[PDB]
């Protein structure tokens, strides 16, 4: 998981 | 329209209660039947959307990871057979969560999208658009994969284009935009350096724009930039 | 049943995935399934059934707790009318927990308890019983809250004294049995003081059979005297 | 929530 909203 | 009865207040009121009770199927649902109403949604009720469906979907999106991880282990050398349960429980949890992506792409399409006309609604439903896309692509495997990657992409482009016109570069919707679609393109598309490239053009872009904020739209876009920091460390 | 057509090793090996998956209403679901086969469970199958319905039920309580405190709240003084919204939603989860706890007993009656003839696995039933008929007494408010608090004292003192018979004070089953009868006993019979009484000669008991033990069954037996412990001391 | 198993 690399970040999102 | 389980919901058809109840009134569109009330589906918002007991939306906002499910989230306080973390039941973000309740939410979800609640939300979609107040979509179904016809009415466009403000702000506050566009949030409660996105928060429901993200939450459903998330959770969808790590059990099917953790089942296509055994699943893969399964298939490797030496592994010892153990028939086709694993993969059926796979399809099942994968079917479901194509299921939510479908309901929530339905909406868009009817009608959220085309009666918004505003830049901030309009770019938070094609950056959503984008996104349950993205969920799409991540478990599609067959005939229909390229074509799942470029509705991503062109909603994605379609937001980053009237973002770019619209908006601030520091807006919190931009910002969660292009985030986004920068790990659309290390994750989906196979192209890391376009993600780079735009986690960093994002960020110095915003950087330069922090002066002209308030405390509190501060705070918000910081954040944000710091996620697209995150990225950028996690890539580099 | 939903499940009728699959076979029962497929249910156990596909609630063990969902264990992984944290999919906890799929396990719950495919546990009922096997049960309905019709077939005794062993230690292991036990073991499945209690934790899916467990996490299940679990969620539905702390969201009903969150969901009562927020009506208590509306019901107070100088607080404004927000309509029935809250009850109704309050109402909802209560009504959907109900049918969880109605579901378990319903397998423990037909026909898991009737058929459980060693200590190990009626005990278990007995004490699944007095633990649904608690959660059932903990939303219980009308002419049936004293006969459910009842069904749950009167499970879990079959429980209590089989295991007094039959198992040593050591013995996990036995130790969690009297831990749940205990909590049953400050937080639904309004008898605090027969609560801590009944943790602290079970703790006292199992103290005193601990040389008796491996080392990994050891770790089993301080693990849960340990959560003796801690209730005394919020207790005292 | 005291603790039960
Ligand atoms: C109606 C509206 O303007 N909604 C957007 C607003 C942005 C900030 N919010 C957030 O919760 C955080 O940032 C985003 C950014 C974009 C999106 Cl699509 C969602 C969330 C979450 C991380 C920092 C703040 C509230 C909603
Ligand atoms: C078939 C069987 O013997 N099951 C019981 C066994 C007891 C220990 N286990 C646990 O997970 C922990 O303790 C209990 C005790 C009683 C009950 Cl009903 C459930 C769990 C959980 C806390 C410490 C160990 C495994 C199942
Ligand atoms: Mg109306
Ligand atoms: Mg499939
Ligand atoms: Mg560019
Ligand atoms: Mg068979
Ligand atoms: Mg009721
Ligand atoms: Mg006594």
């Amino acid at each position: 998981f690399p970040a999102t909203v | 329209g389980a919901m058809g009865s109840m009134e569109r207040a009330s589906l918002i009121q007991k939306a906002k209660l499910a989230e306080q009770a973390e039941r973000y199927e309740d939410m979800a649902a609640f939300m979609k039947g107040a979509v179904e109403k016809g009415e466009e949604l403000s702000c506050e009720e566009r949030n409660l959307l996105s928060v429901a469906y993200k939450n459903v979907v998330g959770g969808q999106r790590a059990a099917w990871r953790v089942l296509s991880s055994i699943e893969q282990k399964s298939n490797e050398e030496g592994s010892e057979e153990k028939g086709p349960e694993v993969r059926e429980y796979r399809e099942k949890v994968e079917t479901e969560l194509q299921g939510v992506c479908d309901t929530v792409l339905g909406l868009l399409d009817s009608h959220l999208i085309k009666e918004a006309g505003d830049a901030e609604s309009r770019v938070f439903y094609l950056k959503m658009k984008g996104d349950y896309y993205r969920y799409l692509a991540e478990v599609a495997t067959g005939d229909d994969k390229k074509r799942i990657i470029d509705s991503a992409r062109s909603a994605y482009q379609e937001a980053m284009d009237i973002s770019k016109k619209e908006m601030p570069p520091t807006n919190p919707i931009r910002l969660g935009l292009a985030l986004n679609f920068s790990v659309f393109h290390y994750e989906i598309a196979n192209s890391p350096e376009e993600a780079i490239s735009l986690a960093k053009t994002t960020f110095d872009e915003a950087m330069a724009d922090l002066h002209t904020l308030s405390e509190d739209s501060y705070k918000d876009s910081t954040l944000i930039m710091q996620l697209l920091r995150d990225n950028l460390t996690l890539w580099t």
